[PDB]
């Protein structure tokens, strides 16, 4: 029902 | 109890300098219980960054968690390391008020992909009357709820094991991952937590990950503190 996502997050390029 | 080796009575504790530096030596009752998943999100997820190579060597430190084993955990002097480990407080801290089902480090090839090529799970389970009863679908929940607590020891040996696997399975098991992608922390609330609490650095999502329909699961393993239960998974692309 009820989901929470990171606000800062990892990239790679 | 042992008297060949001690006239003093035995404590569930684990008597051990190395364990004490990251973790409660004492993990039977409620608060530290939970104290310890608390510890145990950090590790975990610090040597799956660490061994996946998602974050360099300098975001880390060095620890040990018994004199044979050592690994690397987010370093709090790096901003960015320290931002990352606050995430993993924040998600800890709600397994005091019970709220957290699942926390899952999700790597997806584009930014905000709901489908990801390679997810770390730890699921939770909450007891309840003396950490015995299981509160209350997914294949671990039987078995894991069924299980005991068996004492301190018994909960540092099932942490050593889930380090090892961890280390063993990124290293020798996984293939490495592709030149780009997106890490990310998703977590799911369970059915108790109110509408107005909210973990700390997540923000509200009505969508959580999709795995493909081809890919591979491996168990890395559990942990059974005296009123948590936490089961830890591994979806990949790079099995």
């Amino acid at each position: 029902a009820r989901y929470g996502v990171s606000n800062t997050s990892i990239n790679r390029k | 109890n042992n008297y060949n080796e001690s006239l003093n009575k035995s404590k569930d504790a684990i008597d051990d300098k190395t364990w004490s530096k990251l973790f409660p030596s004492i993990v039977s009752d409620p608060d530290r219980s939970s104290n310890f998943m608390i510890r145990a999100i950090y590790v975990v997820f610090s040597a799956v960054l660490r061994q996946r190579n998602i974050l360099e060597k300098e975001y880390f430190s060095k620890n040990y968690i018994t004199e044979n084993l050592s690994c690397m955990t987010l370093s709090f002097k790096n901003l960015r390391a320290h931002q990352i480990a606050q995430l993993l407080r924040a998600a800890g801290d709600a397994t005091k008020d019970g709220f957290l089902k699942e926390i899952s480090l999700v790597v997806t090839e584009h930014d905000g992909d709901v489908e990801a090529i390679e997810v770390f799970s730890m699921k939770f389970i909450y007891f309840e009357n003396g950490g015995v009863v299981a509160r209350l679908e997914d294949p671990h929940f039987a078995e894991l709820a069924q299980l005991r607590y068996e004492g301190a020891e018994s909960v540092r040996d099932q942490m050593v094991t889930i380090v090892r696997s961890v280390q063993f399975l990124c290293t020798k098991v996984l293939e490495p991952l592709p030149a780009e992608f997106t890490a990310n922390f998703r977590l799911k609330y369970t059915n108790d937590a109110p509408s107005n609490f909210r973990i700390d650095g997540f923000d509200d999502s009505s969508t959580f990950y999709t795995l493909p329909d081809g890919i591979q699961s491996v168990t890395i393993g559990h942990l059974r503190p005296g009123h948590h239960a936490a089961h830890m998974q591994c979806w990949s692309k790079s099995m």
